[PDB]
């Protein structure tokens, strides 16, 4: 499993970004996938996850603003990020797993991680 | 007509549910006498299960690495051993609420109640069937790792199932209480898709008998000729032991089992006809013959 994030950047409050996570080494259709962020000095926070039959889970912190989606033909995971706020500043990480033992958005579920992409929001 | 799924009263199992923590992993355990049973992957982070050597991983753990919480009480772990994929933590205290119990391994099509728990805390009880592909579908086991399945017969609790993991499709896999997986699944981070699920034929016939007992009566004499038809509609084979199991229901309704099989023959071909059977338009296959006589 190989995960590579892109699409981070700098926006002003209220702005928007679309993150991408390119999956290599395995099919994206074979793993549960999720988006996490690591705010400065904070533990990794699960934001949105999707299982391989399309069932999505969202953290309350991003409901209504962020949308997770998956293009199996491109083997790529997406996070549409609307209505960004300074509270959203973090490195954003793609993650995948073959097996869940905990609540879906818990980082303890995931052994595969990208290296993160930076999101900054000016106020 | 009021024919309902029954869960077993879960109190005898609730009194046995504990929380087991090893490092960053917390999950449910089952406390019987002075032993706590739980999935052996309690000793693993998810990265540990990429290529786990469980014997080597367990050597690196001591009794003090296991934290067992029974409600407001921490139970001291005084021994640990692996049995297949189940970990057995000997504790310094025998559970005073231990019921009469035994460990059984069940077959696809047999039913059992699952007490879904979150970190030792009972959440709900669900009547489930073992699917032919050995999986359980539904979100109720998400975040309920280590919850157990059971039957109760004259206040004896037969434990038959322990949940280990949710697959990427959302279906769940587990073991018996001796730690052998149901179906071809592994407690390792690897692809392991479940096989094609089939319909439990003997249970559909039991449900049709239940449909005759409550007044629904609009309905291949030899077992072998019926199986020739059933194997073509993605139904499980009907063994001679299955016809034996349907005897009690056959005597009560006076309907010969092979006559009931003959009735199932044409239901699969024609269709729904817009009509209902026991308040359902689809054939139901999660009631065993025992479950039907239990209710009727």
């Amino acid at each position: 499993v190989q995960l590579q994030e892109s699409g981070g950047g700098s926006v002003a409050a209220g702005g928007s970004l679309r993150l991408s996570c390119a999956v290599s080494g395995v099919t994206a259709s074979s793993v549960y996938m999720a988006w996490f962020r690591q705010a400065p000095g904070k533990e990794r926070e699960g934001l949105a996850g999707i299982n391989t039959v399309g069932y999505t889970t969202y953290a309350d912190s991003v409901k209504g603003r962020f949308t997770i989606s998956k293009d199996n033909s491109e083997n790529t995971l997406y996070l549409q990020m609307n209505s960004l706020k300074p509270e959203d500043i973090a490195l954003y990480y793609c993650a995948a797993t073959y097996l869940l033992r905990f609540a879906s958005l818990s980082a303890t579920n995931f052994p595969y991680w990208g290296q993160g992409t930076q999101v900054t929001v000016s106020s | 007509s009021g024919f309902r799924k029954m869960a077993f009263p879960s109190g005898k199992v609730e009194g046995c549910m504990v929380q087991v923590t090893c490092g960053t992993t917390t999950l449910n355990g089952l406390w019987l006498d002075d032993v706590v049973y739980c999935p052996r992957h309690v000793i693993c982070t998810s990265e540990d299960m990429l290529n786990p050597n469980y014997e080597d991983l367990l050597i690196r753990k001591s009794n003090h690495n296991f934290l067992v919480q029974a409600g407001n009480v921490q139970l001291r772990v005084i021994g640990h051993s692996m049995q297949n994929c189940v970990l057995k933590l000997k504790v310094d205290t025998a559970n005073p609420k231990t019921p009469k119990y035994k460990f059984v391994r069940i077959q696809p099509g047999q039913t059992f109640s699952v007490l879904a728990c979150y970190n030792g805390s009972p959440s709900g009880v669900y009547q489930c069937a073992m699917r032919p592909n050995f999986t359980i579908k539904g979100s109720f086991l998400n975040g309920s790792c280590g919850s157990v399945g059971f039957n109760i017969d004259y206040d004896c609790v037969s434990f038959c199932y322990m949940h280990h993991m949710e697959l990427p499709t959302g279906v769940h896999a587990g073991t018996d209480l001796e730690g052998n997986f149901y179906g071809p699944f592994v407690d390792r981070q690897t692809a392991q898709a479940a096989g094609t699920d089939t319909t439990i034929t003997v249970n559909v016939l039991a449900w049709l008998y239940a449909a005759v007992i409550n007044g629904d009566r609009w309905f291949t004499t030899t077992l072998n000729d019926f199986n020739l038809v059933a194997m073509k509609y993605n139904y499980e084979p009907l063994t001679q032991d299955h016809v034996d199991i349907l005897g009690p229901l056959s005597a009560q309704t006076g309907i010969a089992v092979l006559d009931m099989c003959a009735s199932l023959k044409e239901l699969l071909q024609n269709g729904m006809n817009g009509r209902t059977i026991l308040g359902s338009a689809l054939l139901e296959d999660e009631f065993t013959p025992f479950d039907v006589v239990r209710q009727c």
